[PDB]
């Protein structure tokens, strides 16, 4: 129950994202003001402008934090053809003394000459990589070898993803018998083109990503793409955001015996499809347990969808930023 | 919940109803993190005013009410007692303990009730939500009694009527209020609530004190004295198990019918034809439903309506016809004034057994999966049940377990019970535990370590080692190499162990000396993993075999270490620099040929060093000094080896 | 004061000893001191008057007489009571060890200080209560007979009197020890309502009463008969101990007369065998 | 048997033992540990090292050894000494002085950093007083004392940051965290008192005593299976267990003894076993349940008179069993405390348990340790 103000932070420009600590208490706002503002939820909760330093050129669309086992490290993207990397390093030995802090650009990936449409770190189980995508249809894949050796970045891999890259997604993987995959939603406009979302796997014997799939069905510029958190989930689900809402279930029906890789046999169902937002749906945000999805669009509303004991899906929340949402709701059959 | 897809439970934002703007989001742990963001804006124009307010939408608003902690914790306590018992006991005993725990839980909720009062009579503003929660918790008491009595013992009629009358007297508190008012104002027979209390007594089956007031009435009126005496005889004959438990129901029904027929006899005699109250009592005693429907207003309790129906007409019961009686009672009560109501239909579905739809009614009325979770544990213990079970079409247990633990994580210590209940859904629970752990801020040695304990008794070393290395490297992030060290000894990681060993060796490059040496010297056979630390410790060993001049075993250790062929060359420099005076000393164990694979490797390493880098990149008077000193050192090596060979030969004589 | 009581009198028992004899002489060195304290401290009515004294209108703490305090501590539960108890049980135990030991001597001396100290405790507690009754100061005291029937928290039973009696059997050459035991017994007997408990104590067991009668026979068969009281070879010791058990039977008979001054039960019928 | 002890005749009296911390969370025994003197040669703080665990340590006497490292001497006894962080040390002085070191493990020295020379004191006599309990959650520091003041400090200051004084204060026995910034004590009146770090005033923040034989409660601690439920021990011999963060209520009133509980402390590897130390002349290991039908740590130890290790288990077919916890009515029975005396021991004034490992220093002029608390 917090009433909403239109009052905003001192950012004189559009605020792009806010990123929160993967261990808590810490947040940061990225905007078109070009200054990155690190706020820290105090013990009283009062978050104040604890840091603010310039990081890029152009509209800094996205800031992504990494777990401190990555180091207290962050990636950021903007209209600079490149991707900046900052870890916050402090002086002195933290026993009961707190010295002076300082923002560190470990690197900035020039990413050829292409604007970084999305960028984020790599998952735990696959080593420590990071992925960048651009409107070039090209995805660069950079590498840091050792734990103290952070600043250095070498393009370990690149995946050419046909149409211009817009929104990317890592597949959660925690089994040696499982593989890492990537889903790619394209915001290029072509009603002709089906499968505007492209899916790649790491075939380990080939040591390489192949195209796993496309969504031969999709001809709508994808706003964002979001795997459902699936690690105990014995298959996968995908949330796809455009003018509508696409939800797909991908179950391994045949895993091959001597021909695995390239493509593996999955059933895909359009287990949900909704226009309930009645407008273009920008983003879908998962709960970390992989059980909840939030959805927002131009109307400044968020609809909140879950699975039941038939795993089917309902909106369990409808939240208005253009108005005042109603109270509780429950139902059965 | 159990039903996991419902009509969107929207959370009101009173803001942006007049002052709108587009919304941005990030997920909280059990809360929801909303703020204003500038894209596809609902409102108008930019804003830059340094606004520090937050939007914390809480499906966990329950955490902010003070009593819920006691609620759920002591529920936890009794509950864990229940399960740690569930592996034991049998049949009759099991049933007994079921009833016991039932009474225990009700008493706990009762305690909540009285303290809840203590809060409410104090409060003048929050009293209203206290009223709401007292209402709901009373509903759970009444429903809980109903379910237990209906099911747990599965007793036959007789004791059933006894326990239901006990139920009604427990849950009805008006009669004692009328008692207090009657004793408060004038004489009981002069009290306006005299006959009101008398009717309450007739309803409650407390004919002893009912006859006590009948004595007051008969003393007051010389015309109704015989009327009171006849009624007293009726109350003497009325059923209190006309025949005992070793008898047959036939005899009890005989006595019931004798009492019945004499009551109709006295009625039709016109014996009760001059006292309105007592003749209405005669209709009641004959179970005449017109008086019951008239008193419906003083009743307010159509379950009391039905229990009166059953007692005054149906001393024997049948479960199938219980639904029939409930239907009749409900229709007759709605006849006075029909209005919408959940609880009536809920307790219906109770009598027609459908526990699951009863739960559904509860879950649409409310949002507390707690009470249902304990319902579930009971049903789990009940050794098989079926009312269209949704555990064969769903998993109510783990559903409520995870809802419950998720609510528990909301507080920085109250997650702990969530741990204790992932103790019974671990195939996702322990992993969600690590998941929420890494996500939440943490420092605490003991709670973290205990989570570790929990894990290893379950033999789950993988997440274990992950977290150990993670928090160790945070330790060193705070510049604490010591905690990193011990914790790598905890993770058993030769890699990072060798790394920080090499940090130690660079410290020796800086200072030329050892610190906290015994802290590693004590490590024993565990040294076999980190080879860099193994080398550093063996250097300590040789260093002190020098310091007490232990020539033989010093040289033997050094030989073994170099045959092991480990560590960078720039340090084997100082290694043999210190080996010098031993080589000087007259010793026969000197194996010159082994010394010379030492020196040929030295040549190899110095060649490699020169190829990889220049020995001196600094131009100073002392750089050439250091160089020519190195050549002199190897020249000394040659000459001393020559002397050692001479001595060895002169001793081979 | 606090030093000696805590650091020593609480801690003397807590020590390690290569030879057992040390404990005896340590305990004597502490008991005798407490005895001079008791013996010297003579109470007064003004001992109850004021604790804060207005040094220039400033009520300052001025701690009560050390006597005052030590009594009142004894007058309520004191570890002194407990260690006195202990002393008594090890006294009985060593006496049960009729094989001679280097330190039995220090034992009779120590327990003797026990007897006589407690005697003075009795002779002063009366007057102490007396002064207390008029006092407006709120002090708490429990009369000691209640202690004598208190549940001993090692045996969970009120064998205070039984432990007292155990030394009558041992006084086969200890007319003194019998004397102090019995005189304390009658000094307690100076009041009423105990014969019942005494009878229960006697009636625990047949063998208990058998060892009891063995002890009483030991006490009584020599009231002028030791075959040495007329011998000048042993000289003054025999005649002095004759004096001693003379006074013992004196106070025995005093106690018996007092017991019969009360209604049934009266332990004299018991003791006569009835 | 239960993993017999290593006894090292240190020829020294012990008062305070406290693990050298590395914070965060790990399982090892801190090999390094700082020791406050009962009376070793003077009152001092020494640095000592223990060859952790039966692994890589079964030597240097029999089953390991702690070793003296250095020491620095201290006015006023070390009644209590807790560590702010990895190497910042805070001890109370009987001189009423709060003393903070930074240790130098490599230099084997202690640095005399910060002193609050001023502490709890007696009025009407102008005399100094030691501190009853120090509270260290880095870096906030709390001090509580006999006279009843409250001493609230941020780390690193030689002047009082705050001392809450009251028109109502008393003697304080034992303190524990209820939450991160919530605190409880047991008192010498039979008094259970509560405070929040942020909100205080005049007279105690919260005061409790109820039926159940209120006795001066000496020791309190928060359970090794949960903190907001805590246990207290006092004169009567009955252990009182409570659930709070703003309101008290009894889990149990266990008739676990007949006499004062001087100090109680909690088993890590067993969140449901306990230990008690008492200068009544004894020291007990406390165990769940009672009876010798389970391994007896009620009469275990004492050199002779040993009993333990009995067991029987129903298969749950036609067999039923019930125990005390399954009753919620108060006033439960004894719960298995065993006093142990190897050949002779004096007042054990400091003890520590980590996992099933135990160390303890004493007035018996030696140290006693075990790898395992059971068998």
């Amino acid at each position: 129950m917090f009433v909403a103000r239109s009052i905003a932070a001192d950012h004189k420009d559009l605020i792009h994202d806010v990123s929160f600590d993967f261990h808590g208490r810490r947040m940061a706002t990225c905007s078109s003001d070009q200054s990155v503002k690190v706020w820290d939820k105090s013990e009283n909760g009062n978050w104040h402008c604890t840091a603010s330093w310039k990081t890029h050129s152009g509209s800094v669309w996205r800031v992504t934090w990494a777990h401190p086992e990555f180091g207290q490290v962050l990636a950021s993207c903007s209209f600079d053809r490149t991707a900046a990397v900052w870890e916050e390093i402090v002086g002195e030995s933290n026993d009961k003394l707190r010295g002076q802090s300082h923002w560190v650009k470990r690197t900035t990936l020039v990413d050829s000459r292409t604007s970084v449409t999305d960028v984020k770190f790599a998952p735990k189980h696959m080593g420590l990589m990071l992925a960048t995508c651009s409107a070039d249809g090209v995805v660069r894949i950079y590498e840091a070898p050792d734990v103290m050796n952070l600043s250095q970045w070498s393009l370990q891999h690149e995946i050419s993803c046909k149409l211009s890259c817009s929104c990317i997604s890592w597949n959660p993987s925690s089994s040696r018998a499982h593989s890492p995959m990537i889903a790619v939603g394209s915001d290029d406009s072509s009603p002709n083109i089906m499968g505007k979302v492209q899916i790649y796997e790491y075939n380990e014997n080939t040591r390489k990503y192949a195209k796993a799939e496309t969504l031969m069905s999709v001809s709508d510029p994808v706003h964002d793409i979001a795997f459902a958190p699936n690690l105990g989930r014995s298959f996968h689900i995908l949330a796809v955001a455009t003018k509508d809402v696409r939800i797909f279930t991908m179950k391994p029906l045949r895993k091959e015996l001597s021909s695995s890789g390239g493509v593996t046999k999955f059933e895909i169902h359009t287990v949900a499809q909704f226009d309930n937002h009645n407008s273009q749906v920008w983003r879908v945000s998962w709960n970390i347990t992989g059980t909840v999805l939030a959805s927002s669009g131009d109307d400044g509303t968020v609809r909140l969808w879950k699975a039941n004991y038939m795993d089917n899906w309902k909106c369990i929340g409808v939240l208005k930023g253009d108005g005042n949402p109603v109270g509780n709701s429950y139902q059965g059959f | 919940m159990e039903e996991l897809d419902v009509d969107p439970a929207e959370t009101p934002i009173p803001g942006l109803g007049q002052q709108n703007r587009h919304i941005g989001f990030s997920w909280g742990p059990g809360d929801l993190l909303l703020y204003e963001t500038l894209y596809q804006k609902q409102g108008n124009s930019e804003t830059a005013a340094r606004c520090p307010f937050m939007y914390l939408v809480r499906s966990d608003e329950d955490i902010y009410s003070p009593v819920l902690r006691k609620l759920f914790n002591e529920s936890h306590s009794i509950f864990v007692g229940l399960q740690k018992s569930a592996e034991e006991a049998s049949g009759k005993s099991r049933k007994a303990q079921l009833v016991q725990v039932s009474r225990n839980y009700r008493s706990v909720l009762r305690a909540c009730m009285e303290e809840m009062h203590t809060l409410s009579e104090s409060t003048r503003e929050t009293a209203q939500k206290y009223i709401s929660q007292i209402s709901i918790l009373s509903a759970m008491e009444l429903s809980w009694n109903l379910c237990e009595i209906l099911f747990i013992e599965s007793a036959p009629a007789g004791p059933l009527l006894i326990l239901l009358l006990e139920w009604v007297r427990l849950h009805v508190c008006e009669v004692d209020n009328i008692v207090q008012d009657v004793l408060r104002s004038e004489k009981p027979t002069e009290h306006e609530k005299f006959w009101d209390g008398v009717t309450g007594y007739v309803l409650q089956g407390r004919m002893n004190e009912a006859r006590q007031l009948l004595a007051k009435e008969a003393s007051t009126s010389a015309s109704a004295r015989s009327m009171c005496r006849v009624l007293d005889d009726l109350l003497k004959k009325m059923p209190m198990l006309h025949t005992g438990g070793t008898q047959t129901l036939t005899e009890f029904e005989l006595k019931w019918q004798h009492w019945r027929e004499e009551c109709e006899r006295h009625l039709q005699n016109g014996t009760f034809s001059s006292n309105v109250h007592m003749e209405a009592v005669c209709r009641v005693l004959l179970g005449d439903e017109e008086v019951l429907l008239e008193k419906r207003d003083l009743m307010t309790t159509w379950y009391h309506f039905l229990v009166s129906r059953l007692l005054f007409k149906h001393p024997t019961v049948k479960p199938t016809e219980l639904h029939f009686y409930a239907q009749s009672s409900l229709d007759m009560f709605l006849a006075g004034d029909s209005c919408p109501e959940p609880l009536d239909n809920i307790l219906l579905a109770a009598f027609e057994f459908d526990i699951h739809q009863v739960i559904k009614e509860f879950s649409i009325v409310s949002s507390n999966w707690w009470f249902v979770a304990h319902l579930t544990d009971l049903l789990d213990h009940c050794q098989l049940f079926q009312a269209h079970n949704l555990y064969f079409g769903a998993n109510m247990r783990e559903f409520l377990l995870l809802d419950y633990a998720s609510g528990l994580f909301s507080h920085h210590s109250l997650w702990q019970l969530g741990v204790d209940y992932f103790d019974y859904c671990p195939n996702l629970g322990r992993e969600y535990l690590k998941l929420h752990m890494e996500r939440i801020p943490l420092s605490t040695e003991k709670k973290a370590l205990k989570a570790l304990r929990i894990c290893e008794q379950r033999q789950m070393t993988e997440q274990v080692r992950s977290i150990c290395k993670t928090m160790a490297m945070q330790s060193l992030c705070n510049r604490r190499l010591g905690s990193a060290l011990s914790w790598s000894i905890r993770a058993k990681d030769a890699a990072f162990a060798t790394l920080i060993s090499d940090r130690f060796l660079k410290e020796y490059c800086e200072r030329g000396n050892f610190t906290d040496l015994d802290l590693i010297d004590n490590l024993g056979s565990a040294m076999l993993l980190s080879d860099r630390l193994t080398f550093l410790g063996k250097y300590r060993e040789f260093h002190r075999m020098y310091s007490q001049e232990q020539f033989s075993e010093a040289a033997s250790l050094l030989l073994s270490l170099m045959t092991a062929r480990i560590a960078p060359c720039s340090f084997w420099l100082t290694l043999l620099l210190d080996a010098l005076p031993l080589l000087e000393q007259k010793q026969v164990i000197f194996s010159a040929e082994q010394t010379y694979e030492l020196m040929r490797c030295l040549e190899d390493r110095m060649a490699a060093k020169l190829e990889s880098t220049s020995p001196d990149e600094i131009q100073k008077q002392d750089s050439s000094i250091d160089n020519t000193k190195v050549e002199m050192l190897r020249l000394a090596l040659a000459r001393n080896l020559a002397r050692a060979i001479v001595t060895e030969g002169a001793l081979q004589e | 004061l606090q030093f000696l009581r805590d650091t020593v009198f609480l801690r003397y028992r807590t020590r390690a000893y290569r030879r057992a004899a040390e404990k005896w002489e340590v305990a004597e060195a502490v008991l005798d001191v407490f005895y001079k304290l008791l013996k010297d401290y003579e109470p007064q009515p003004e001992d109850f008057v004021d604790q804060y004294v207005e040094l220039q209108g400033e009520e300052r703490v001025a701690f009560k007489p050390p006597g005052f305090s030590l009594m009142h501590h004894l007058l309520n539960e004191s570890p002194m009571l407990e260690l006195c108890l202990s002393l008594m049980e090890e006294g009985v135990t060593q006496l049960d060890t009729y094989a001679p030991f280097p330190g039995k001597k220090h034992l009779e001396k120590a327990v003797a200080y026990c007897f006589m100290l407690l005697n003075l405790t009795l002779q002063k507690e009366n007057r102490f209560m007396d002064l207390l009754r008029e006092s407006h100061l709120s002090m708490i005291v429990t009369p000691l007979e209640q202690l004598l029937q208190g549940i001993n928290p090692r045996s969970k039973k009120a064998d205070n009197v039984v432990n007292i009696a155990r030394y009558l059997c041992h006084g086969n050459s200890n007319a003194e020890l019998a004397f102090e035991s019995a005189k304390i017994l009658c000094s307690i007997s100076c009041n009423s309502k105990i014969q019942e408990k005494i009878v229960g104590d006697f009636t625990q067991d047949q063998n208990v009463s058998q060892k009891l009668m063995v002890g009483f026979v030991s006490c009584l068969d020599s009231e002028e008969a030791e075959e040495l009281l007329d011998s000048e070879k042993e000289a003054e010791d025999q005649v002095k101990q004759t004096n001693i058990r003379y006074m013992t039977k004196i106070h025995i008979l005093n106690l018996l007369i007092t017991s019969l001054e009360m209604k049934a039960p009266n332990l004299a019928m018991f003791l006569l065998g009835y | 048997m239960a993993d017999k002890f290593a006894a090292k005749f240190v020829s020294h009296k012990i008062s305070r033992t406290r693990w050298r911390p590395v914070s965060a969370s790990s399982l090892q025994q801190p090999d390094v540990f700082a020791t406050g003197s009962w009376d070793n040669e003077e009152n001092k703080v020494c640095v000592w090292a223990t060859s952790d665990f039966g692994a890589t340590s079964l030597d240097e006497e029999y089953q390991g050894d702690p070793k003296q490292l250095c020491d620095i001497k201290h006015p006023g006894d070390v009644m209590d000494m807790q560590f702010l962080d990895k190497e910042r040390i805070v001890t109370g002085s009987s001189t009423g002085t709060v003393t903070i070191f930074r240790h130098h493990e490599n230099n084997q020295t202690l640095s005399v950093n910060q002193r609050w020379e001023q502490a709890h004191y007696h009025v009407g006599s102008n005399m100094r007083a030691p501190c009853t309990a120090i509270v260290c959650s880095s870096p906030e520091i709390v001090s509580v004392g006999e006279d009843g003041r409250i001493n609230c400090f941020r780390a690193e200051s030689r002047d009082v940051l705050r001392t809450i004084d009251d028109a109502d204060s008393s003697t304080m026995h034992g303190v524990t965290f209820l939450r991160t910034t919530e605190i409880l004590t047991v008192n010498s009146v039979g008094q259970l008192k509560l405070w929040d770090l942020r909100k205080q005033g005049n007279d105690p923040t919260q005061i409790f005593s109820v039926t159940g034989e209120r006795v001066p409660l000496h020791c309190v601690d928060r359970h090794p299976n949960q903190q907001h439920v805590v246990a207290t021990g006092g004169q009567d011999g009955m252990l009182c267990i409570w659930d709070v963060r703003h309101g008290k209520m009894p889990m149990s009133l266990l008739n676990a003894h007949e006499a004062e509980m001087w100090e109680v402390h909690f088993h890590p590897s067993n969140p449901d076993h306990l230990f008690t130390c008492s200068e009544d002349g004894s020291l007990w290991h406390w165990d769940a349940s009672a009876d010798s039908e389970k391994p007896t740590f009620l009469l275990g130890g004492r050199s002779t008179f040993n009993i333990s290790r009995s067991s029987i288990a129903p298969p749950n077919a036609n067999q039923s069993l019930a125990c005390a916890w399954l009753s919620t009515d108060p006033t439960k029975g004894q719960l298995e405390i065993t006093n142990l005396l190897p050949s002779s021991t004096l007042s054990v004034n400091s003890l520590d348990v980590l996992g099933q490992n135990l160390v303890c220093g004493t007035d018996a002029e030696a140290i006693y340790v075990t790898r395992r608390l059971f068998s």
